[PDB]
Parts: C-alpha cells; structure tokens; sequence
RNA sequence: AGCCAGGAUGUUGGCUUAGAAGCAGCCAUCAUUUAAAGAAAGCGUAAUAGCUCACUGGUCGAGUCGGCCUGCGCGGAAGAU
RNA sequence: GAUGUCGGCUCAUCACAUCCUGGGGCUGAAGUAGGUCCCAAGGGUAUGGCUGUUCGCCAUUUAAAGUGGUACGCGAGCUGG
C-alpha cells in the first residue's frame, strides 16, 4: 500500500519514481510502461495520484486517480498561482458553466449522487483557494 | 519531579491525585509533567 | 579596502563616486590626493552602516532516511539555513547554507547522529552578513 | 448535541413517512464497516431507490409502533441500519447480499415482507426475487 | 580560514 | 412580567438595612405618583436571579405587597462594590 | 511609566487608604478587571499588567487604564539617619480601594478577555476579579 | 463513565516554506456522503505515515456534569544549648 | 562607680539553606561524566607562597576542602602582627 503522485508523462523518466521503487524493490520499467499507457491517454503534464499496492512477492497493482480539484480549477481559471488571502483579496473568477465538466470528471471520486451537490463541493474548494464563484 | 507550590495539569493525561496529604500531578504520557506540591 | 576601518577585515561589495574636489598649482600632488581620498574613505565608512560578513558554505549531506530529522535539526541548530532536500535510492541528500565558523568538527557530530553512515561535501558560496551576537564577537 | 425530544420526534415522523412509503425494510448491522465502504453502500442505495438510514433503536421502536413492520421491534438488537426500498422490494435485499459478500463483517440480522418476519436464510430468497 | 577546500 | 414578592420594611436605617442584608434580604423603594413612597424588603437571591435578564430593567415588573400588585420599572440599582450583591434598588411606579 | 506631566507640589503626605472605591462600574468597554482589596499600585506594576494584558489579546480590541499614579512616594537613601528633611521622590502610586475597576477591555471575546485579565492580575499585588458591563 | 464500532470524502483547502499533507505559521474557514466526522482538539512525523479526541450507532442501566456564593480544614512553611 | 576591641592559636558546640559519602525523581540521562530538584546532619571536611589580615589570589593536593549561629564562640586559656 504505497501512495505517490506522478505527473502524466513523468512516468517515463526513472528518477521521480526511482526512490519509491528502489526502497520497495520493484522494477521501474514494468511500472513505467503500464503507468505511461494511462498517462499518455490522459492529458500529459497533469499531476496524477497513484495508489500502488505492491505485494511482497513482486506483484504491483496501481490505482490511477482523477487529477486533484486544485489543479483542475487552477487550470480552468488559467492561473498558475492561488490566493494568499482567500477573502480580503480575490486571485481570479471562475464560471458556473465551468464547474459542471470538472464535476463530471471527478464524479467517480465522491459519493454524492447529485451533480449539483458535486458542483457545490468544487465551488467550496474555489472559496478556499480564493477563486470567485458566480 | 517538579517540587513547586503551584502544581497543575499541563495536559489531558496529567491527573491530580492527593496521596498521604500531598497534592500530586502524575502524567501517563510525560515524565517531566510529574509534579509534587512542596 | 585592504584594511577595513572597523575590525581590519577586507572591504567588499562597495563602490565610490568622485564628483568634486580642489587643487593647488605648486602644492597638489598624486600622494596628496591619495591621502585625502584615504581620510574621506574613513569618514564615509564611519557613517555608512559597516557590517562584518561571515563566509557561507553550500553544504550537501548524504544521510540514511532515519537520521534525516536529526541531521536537519543539527544544521538548524547551527545558524545554517536549509535550501534543499533530495530523496535518493541510496540515502537522502540535504542541501543547506551554513557559515564556516559554525562548520567546525561537523563530521564528528554528523557521525554521532548517523552511526558514521553520513558523508558531507561543501563549497564556498557567498559572504552573507553575520548575526549581531557573532559579529560583535568577531569585532572583539 | 444530545437530540432534543422534538428533534427525535421530527426523526420519528420522517422515518414513519418513509416506512409508510416503503415496500420492504431490511435491518442490518454496520458495526466494523468503514465510512469509505458505508458511503459506497449509500451511493449504491441511492442508485437502487433504497433510502438507507441508521437510527437509534429506541427511536426505531417508537416509529415502528403502528406500521406493518411491528415484528422488527425484536430485530432491533445491536447497531441497526434500516434500508427502506421505495421502488423495488428485491433491490434492497440484492444490495445487502452483494455488500455481505464484499464485507464478511456485515451481518444482516432480519427481514420483513408484507408483515411476516423473514429469517436470515430467507433474506437470500428476498434477493433472488 | 576553515577547511581543505581553502576558502575563508 | 416578573412577579416579585416583597414585604413592607418593619423599620429603616443603616442598622436595619445592614441586618436585613445579613439575613439575605435587601432594602428597596417604590416611589412616584400621588401614592407615598413605600419601603419594601425583597429576597436577595430571587431578585438577583431575575435581574440577570437584560429585559428585567427595561420591562415593567409587578411587586406584590399585602397581596396587592403594583406595576413599577427599575429606576436605579445600587450594587455591592466588589461582591456580586445588590445593596438597594429604586422602583418608579408605572 | 504613567506619571503626572507636572504637579502643584512634588512631595505629598503619606495619608490613609480608607473607604470603598468610586468608578466601580464597567463604563468604557464590555469587560473589566476589578480590585477586591485595598492597596497601592506602582506605575511599574500598572505598566507590567498593561504589557501582559495587551500581549495576550494580540493587540486587538481596545484597553482602557482607569487608574492613574498621581501619588509621589518618597524613600530616604540607604544608611542615612532619621530627620534631615523628607526623602527624595522615587516612584508614583495609585491608591486602590475595594471595588475599583483598574482596566477595561472591548472588541474581544469574553473567554479570551478572561485569560488576558488573568495574566495581568498575576503582576498585581491586589486581589482582582473579572467583571462585565451591566445596564443600570 | 467504561467498553465495541466508525471517525471520512473534495483534500495533500489556499498561502508560505528546504518541507508544512487536519496538527510551525497566515488567511479562509466551505462543501459532500451522512449515524456522525473539526479544512481539526491533541500526541506524533524532517515532511509523510501512525495514535487519539470532538462527534456519532451499539452495549449498559440512574442519576450525571459544570460554574456561582459560603463555613471549616490542606500544601506553600528552613536556624542555630 | 569599665560588658577588653581585629586577626591568629588551643579547644569547641550547634543549625541545616548538604561540600563529600548514602538514598531517590526529571533530564536537552547511549555509556563515562554531569545538570537540577527531593530526602538525609552518622562521620569526615588540606598544606603552603604573599600579606597583620578575615578575605582574596596563587602553587600543589584531596572523596570533599560546606555555609552559617555560638558577646563578628573562646585574652580570670595563649598571642599581640
Ligand atoms: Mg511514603
Ligand atoms: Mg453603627
Ligand atoms: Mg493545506
Ligand atoms: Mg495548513
Ligand atoms: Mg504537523
Ligand atoms: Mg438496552
Ligand atoms: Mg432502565
Ligand atoms: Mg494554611
Ligand atoms: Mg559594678
Ligand atoms: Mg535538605
Ligand atoms: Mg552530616
Ligand atoms: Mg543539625
Ligand atoms: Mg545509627
Ligand atoms: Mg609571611
Ligand atoms: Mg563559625
Ligand atoms: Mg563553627
Ligand atoms: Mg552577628
Ligand atoms: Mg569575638
Ligand atoms: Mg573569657
Ligand atoms: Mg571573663
Ligand atoms: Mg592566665
Ligand atoms: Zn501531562
């Protein structure tokens, strides 16, 4: 049960995953091609949480997870920086129309069967990051 | 053990017990927290 | 610059501007102007805020992961400031900027913390100013 | 917040309204099931039209009094999770059978159809319907 | 003045 | 709306009022209007609990003496200097 | 160090601190520290309490000092004999009577105000209590 | 009160920082599942992790907790034939 | 109508706020060695250089070279710097 985050396309270089797979004792090449397979299909350059449950007898099972809401909303707003003061200052504004597609993207992660309830979870995240929500 | 006139709990684990006419603070978590009024 | 007015140490990162002056037909000489420049330099240094600088070293330590907290704490105990940290397949690399005065017998303490399994390298980086307590100590 | 007597009464009213709309009630024990799994259980419940609510046993007895599910009063022993199926009587049993297969710590104590109390063996039959 | 790499 | 039972003071003075306070009761006066000012003694604990409500001072209150209800408002209150006690209260009719 | 900027006379008779206090109510703010006993508060003791009280609330709200040290206390030099005039003024004190409100506070929560007055009280030689404003 | 069980999800909130992932700090303190779960009261970690707490469903059976006022005690309290 | 006044010497006696030895708690206690408290007064607790010196400084020890009270203990015991 190992948790690590690797950006899409960063699976191919040995060094980012090299300490994690060296201490455990797992072959980097096999994980690399397999993780690369999914990361190449997904938009490259996007951070991806991976739950890699490695059994002791050289067995590797990695669970790809949706990119975090932080990076999704930051990229949707087109801002590379967040807000130092979430309330007194606002870094950027996001649209309600833009909350639906990312809600559909991460619907596989939450447990609320209501899409509007999912758009609320993201707009609340936007309040924490200081993004204005219409 | 701190021997001071003002003994008091410094954490939740700390407990005030009177043994043999002396107020004592004993802590399960921290040895330094142990105190005796005197 | 060769002998600083306060503590005698070499002056560095300082520039000057000559904008005005006076002369005499018979008396003025190269030596006279050099001595006048020396008087003015001392007066200006006395009023400008003079601070001693302590050499800072770029230090890289390869330590087993278990003792990283101990090595980082020892570097923090020194007036050294951490600038980096790289996890590695063998050991963990720690990058810090530490004054050389603080870097004395560091290997002994480093070996005591890591069971003699940690090695360190260093290179002179820059002359950041000393803390006031250390700087007054240097002046004395 | 120790619920106020009125707060429990609103709960009893809601549960009683849900029990009047429900074709089936399944009582089970969620002891030892993590929130990660419990939230997946409810997500599956919502998709299958099953309202799954864990209630205090005493409040459940207060609400059950006066509904066809009077037999459930004895069933209320230990932690009791009540899964009211609104749309399909077999869907609630099917979900519990899948969860029980996935989680050996999930004990489904009893079931009820049309007033008659159903044993644990017959709960599997309710899933086959 | 302070180590084999020469330097202060 | 606060119904405050009270008795007319048997006597009056520093000694009479200090003795009353030592008995957990406190001097108070109902004044205003044609009716002559009536000195009353109230239980300290009862009124101390009622006057903790902010509305007590502003709202009209009822004081019963000899079974007769009198509607009054709290004009002025004298509090003990350090202790949480009421030395005396002034009531204005209506 | 609170101290009258100027005074009519520099030395004053020792006097007697008797009677209950005036200024026993919280008038300026919401909460206050009230002396339960009688004694003398030095400018230094008042300053130390103000420093400890203002540090606690993290320089929030407002602090009112309701007491001023207007009394000049004179102490004779060590190893000098009796007589030869009155002693030179050394410090200034405020006479305190039971009931006086020494400090007042506003703009901060009550539970926070309790702690700030506890840290201030410790630096004070007179027993003090926590009081709040009341509508008379 | 104890005991059993959960104590989360968005998320490793944003900022900052060598790192700061509930837990140095700084601001915001929201939203979801919902029996209930704090953008976290602690311990812990170089940061992680981990351990608790609040809160909650069970078990259990009757009182239980926190301040105010006050009487009398306790510690603070060591000297030289 | 007199209670001899510093230091030394001889001889002490007590207190404990313990210098050592004894017992213990915490430690930023690996060990060695400490630090700091608590308990404890049974016994022990330098020699010299300089200076009238108490003291102090210095040399060299020692388990350690305690701090005070005793008319700054002790001149009907001595000395008299
Ligand atoms: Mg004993
Ligand atoms: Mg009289
Ligand atoms: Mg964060
Ligand atoms: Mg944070
Ligand atoms: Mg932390
Ligand atoms: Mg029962
Ligand atoms: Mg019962
Ligand atoms: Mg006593
Ligand atoms: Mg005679
Ligand atoms: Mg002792
Ligand atoms: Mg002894
Ligand atoms: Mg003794
Ligand atoms: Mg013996
Ligand atoms: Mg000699
Ligand atoms: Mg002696
Ligand atoms: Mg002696
Ligand atoms: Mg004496
Ligand atoms: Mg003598
Ligand atoms: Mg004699
Ligand atoms: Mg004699
Ligand atoms: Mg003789
Ligand atoms: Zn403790």
């Amino acid at each position: 049960y190992v948790k690590l985050q690797v950006a899409a396309g960063m699976a191919n270089p040995s060094p980012p995953v090299g300490p994690a797979l060296g201490q455990q004792g797992v072959n980097i090449m096999e994980f690399c091609k397999a993780f690369n397979a999914k990361t190449d299909s997904i938009e490259k350059g996007l951070p991806i949480p991976v739950v890699i449950t490695v059994y002791a007898d050289r067995s590797f099972t990695f669970v790809t997870k949706t990119p975090p809401a932080a990076v999704l909303l930051k990229k949707a707003a087109g801002i590379k920086s967040g807000s130092g003061k979430p309330n007194k200052d606002k870094v950027g504004k996001i649209s309600r129309a833009q909350l639906q597609e990312i809600a559909q993207t991460k619907a596989a992660d939450m447990t609320g069967a209501d899409i509007e309830a999912m758009t609320r979870s993201i707009e609340g995240t936007a309040r924490s990051m200081g993004l204005v929500v219409e | 053990m701190k021997v001071r006139a003002s003994v008091k709990k410094l954490c939740r684990n700390c407990k005030i017990v009177k043994r043999d006419g002396v107020i004592r603070v004993i802590c399960s978590a921290e040895p330094k927290h142990k105190q005796r009024q005197g | 610059l060769k002998a600083g007015p306060l503590a005698g140490y070499p002056v560095v990162d300082m520039g000057i501007r000559l904008h005005f002056g006076s002369y005499h037909d018979v008396d003025s000489s190269e030596l006279a102007f050099k001595l006048a420049a020396s008087i003015a330099f001392k007066e200006g240094f006395k009023k400008a805020k003079p601070v001693l600088l302590e050499p800072i070293m770029k230090v890289e330590v390869e330590t087993p992961e278990e003792n990283t907290g101990d090595v980082i704490g020892d570097l923090s105990r020194r007036r050294g400031m951490l600038k980096g940290q790289e996890s590695e397949v063998t050991g963990v690399k720690i990058h810090a900027e530490v004054p050389l005065s603080e870097m004395f017998g560091y290997a002994t303490q480093l070996r005591s913390l890591t069971k003699g399994r940690a090695s360190y390298t260093m290179e002179f980086l820059k002359y950041d100013e000393a803390p006031s307590n250390v700087a007054q100590a240097v002046i004395e | 917040m120790a619920l106020n007597l009125q707060d429990k009464q609103a709960i009893v009213a809601e549960v009683s309204e849900v029990a009047k709309g429900a074709l089936s009630a399944v009582v089970a024990d969620s002891r030892g099931v993590t929130v990660d799994k419990m939230t997946e259980l409810r997500k599956a419940g919502r998709e299958a039209g099953v309202y799954m609510r864990v209630v205090r046993n005493t409040l459940l007895r207060r609400a059950v009094e006066g509904t066809p599910f009077e037999c459930l009063k004895d069933a209320f022993v230990g932690p009791t999770l009540i899964a009211y199926s609104m749309e399909h009587p077999g869907a609630a049993a099917r979900l519990f059978k899948e969860f029980a297969k996935a989680n050996a710590k999930f004990e489904v104590k009893a079931a009820a159809f049309e007033g008659e109390l159903i044993p644990a063996s017959q709960i599997d039959r309710l899933a086959t319907l | 003045x302070c180590w084999w790499g020469x330097s202060g | 709306m606060f119904t405050i039972n009270a008795e007319v003071r048997k006597e009056q003075g520093k000694g009479a009022s200090r003795r009353l306070r030592a008995a957990n009761k406190f001097p108070a006066i109902i004044y205003g209007g044609k009716e002559a000012p009536l000195a009353i003694e109230l239980d300290h604990d009862k009124v101390m609990n009622m006057q903790a409500k902010a509305e007590f001072y502003s709202e009209v209150l009822t004081i019963v003496v000899d079974g007769k209800e009198i509607k009054v408002k709290a004009q002025d209150v004298q509090r003990h200097p350090y202790k949480p006690k009421l030395q005396h209260i002034d009531f204005v009719r209506a | 160090m609170l101290q009258p900027k100027r005074t009519k006379f520099r030395k004053m008779h020792k006097g007697r601190n008797r009677g209950l206090a005036q200024g026993t109510d919280v008038s300026f703010g919401s909460f206050g520290l009230k002396a339960v006993g009688r004694g003398r508060l030095t400018a230094r003791q008042i300053e130390a309490a103000r420093r400890a009280m203002t540090r606690a609330v993290k320089r929030q709200g407002k602090i009112w000092i309701r007491v001023f040290p207007d009394k000049p206390i004179t102490e004779k030099p060590l190893a000098v004999r009796m007589g030869k005039g009155k002693g030179n003024v050394e410090y200034w004190v405020a006479l305190i009577q039971p009931g006086k409100v020494l400090y007042e506070m506003d703009g901060v929560p009550e539970e926070l105000a309790r702690e700030a007055f506890k840290l201030a009280a410790a630096k004070l030689p007179i027993k003090t209590t926590f009081v709040t404003k009341t509508v008379m």
